[PDB]
């Protein structure tokens, strides 16, 4: 038919990370069709401030890929997390950072 | 540069 | 020093936030460079050197031609919407297309179509011939071959004038394109029943190709080694993971190795 390819979605610091120490959370979202999708960028479930977004681009596959992300300190107590919205998933999924 | 001849199907 | 320049083109019927009508970007080796939307409608760049392109016209004259591509594509929508008898709604046209240049000096060219994420059709720039997907494919590999023109047009673009700029781009971003970040590396674990998981994990290095693996006494633990795709960073860097489970007593005896252009020998790291 036309495709509907739901996305798969790793969550990473851009340095490993040090309790207290300025770093970047990103969110690699990839494989999804159509191009229509939402991706939020989450600190205990609250919207993280200065999140951005790289240009949208495809594989061979025609599916889709994104990276979102924003500056962030990560701590010992904080759940951050990647929030996706995408009409192949029967309702929005959440992805994790481990630290 | 990108190619100036359209592609129409 | 092989290299690639590659344009990506996605047009779709119905906007949503974050997908306009029409995007083209272009990627020098991966990496982007020059971008388009039908929103601002006008050509941007996505890396500072580009300010050396030196030929003046360049930038009015791709926004001509984005701004022709935009048209054309919501045209080709509508072809294929009635195409295909279906109704008006969701539709997605994406395209790619450029060039390669080889190790060896040798050139590749591309030009493939999709229709709502399938393949459409795609130029055989060698045997100047369409590969049509389907029979509203072929309609179009008829038309296109029987007229004789768009095909030769198209292989003597990907052939000349894509590998012409490729060639100046290379040169324009050489500080780019040859420098070199190593990667960070840490190794992390915790137990589980009774069962250690190590997770090795190099950030920010530069370029793309890398190898990891975990060693047991310098024994390469490929079956159980768990190790994830090239992901991308904020700068133009690249991430990767890989993990193994082992017994809590055989802790000392696993390394993690890290192989990468910027590090004149591998790196071993251990919890």
């Amino acid at each position: 038919g036309q495709a509907k390819a739901a996305p798969k979605v790793q969550v990473y610091s851009r340095h490993p990370a040090t309790a207290g120490t300025e770093n970047i959370l990103n969110c690699y979202v990839e494989g999804f069709h159509p191009p229509k999708i939402d991706i939020a960028l989450l600190k205990n479930g609250e919207p993280m401030k200065d999140v951005k977004y790289n240009d949208m681009s495809f594989g061979d596959d025609w599916t889709f890929q994104r990276l979102v992300y924003a500056p962030f300190t990560p701590t010992k107590s904080d759940v951050y997390t990647c929030r996706v919205d995408h009409e192949a998933f029967t309702e929005p999924q959440s992805f994790r950072w481990e630290p | 540069a990108e190619a100036i001849i359209v592609a129409m199907v | 020093e092989p290299h690639s320049v590659r344009y990506f083109h996605t047009a779709v019927s119905e906007p949503s936030p974050g997908v306009p009508q029409f995007v083209s970007v272009g990627y020098l080796d991966g990496e982007a460079f020059v971008y388009y939307d039908s929103e601002t409608r006008r050509k941007e760049p996505r890396a500072d050197w580009t300010s050396a392109i030196d030929d003046q016209q360049y930038w009015e004259r791709n926004t001509r031609i984005s701004q022709n591509n935009e048209q054309i594509y919501r045209v080709n929508l509508e072809t294929l919407r009635e195409r295909y008898n279906q109704s008006r709604g969701s539709h997605t046209w994406q395209r790619m297309y450029g060039c390669d240049l080889l190790e060896d000096g040798s050139v590749r060219g591309f030009d493939q179509y999709g229709y709502e994420g399938r393949d459409f059709i795609a130029l055989d720039k060698d045997t100047r011939t369409f590969t049509a997907a389907d029979a509203g494919a072929q309609i179009t590999k008829g038309k296109w071959e029987e007229e004789g023109t768009f095909a030769e047009t198209m292989k003597y673009y990907l052939e000349n004038t894509c590998i012409e700029w490729l060639r100046k781009y290379v040169s324009y971003g050489k500080d780019v394109l040859e420098r070199r970040e190593r990667p960070e590396v840490r190794v992390s674990g915790m137990e589980a029943d009774k069962t250690l998981t190590l997770s090795c994990r190099a950030h920010g290095f530069y370029p793309r190709p890398i190898s990891i693996g975990w060693l047991k006494d310098g024994v390469v633990q490929e079956q159980e080694t768990q190790r994830g795709s090239t992901v991308p960073n904020s700068d133009g860097t690249y991430h990767i993971w890989a993990t193994i489970d082992v017994l809590p007593g055989d802790r000392g005896k696993y390394q993690c190795r890290v192989e990468h252009a910027s590090l004149p020998q591998p790196g071993l790291f251990s919890w």
